[PDB]
């Protein structure tokens, strides 16, 4: 009965190819989960990064504005001194 | 939480930007009151 | 022909099962990647916390600098006015 054996093997090949199809669909679901998860976390993080660099550029300009403010006040002491 | 503590830094930074101008004008105002 | 056919079917079954094992390996690698991708985003957030600390420290120094500036201009102006 290599004829019954052939029918068995056809069944087993159908079950294996079905299994493959399903596992491939699973893989695709994981790849989609990865993509969705990365897009979300990037959103969050790009926001936090924007806020950080804004803070940084501002505080830089405030170092400047502090020197400059001290300079302005000093020129005011210069004038006050002319008296 | 970072969104948030980045905005405490942010708020305090802006208040300080204010204080700089407050001080400079306060001084100029006082000096010119002396002339 | 039942003999040739058995042999062909066994080769095909073997190739299907090898393929299924590789696709399961790939699924496993994607599952591990979801983990690693999570860790990476975390590490990004730690970098961000470092930036926020540097900025708080700078801000604080600028606040102290303004205070010190005011104090010493108050003494300067006091003596310029004691005249």
């Amino acid at each position: 009965e290599t004829r019954d054996q052939v029918k068995k093997l056809q069944l087993m090949l159908r079950q294996a190819n079905d299994q493959l199809e399903k596992t491939m669909k699973d893989k695709q679901e994981l790849e989609d989960f990865i993509k969705q998860s990365s897009e979300d976390s990037s959103h969050q993080i790009s926001a936090l990064v924007l806020r950080a660099q804004a803070s940084e550029i501002l505080l830089e300009e405030l170092q400047q504005g502090l020197s400059q403010a001290k300079r302005d006040v000093q020129e005011q002491m210069a004038v006050l001194m002319q008296s | 939480q970072l969104n948030e503590r980045q905005e405490r830094i942010m708020n305090e930074a802006k208040k300080l930007e204010k204080d700089l101008i407050d001080w400079t004008d306060g001084i100029a105002r006082e000096v010119q009151d002396i002339v």
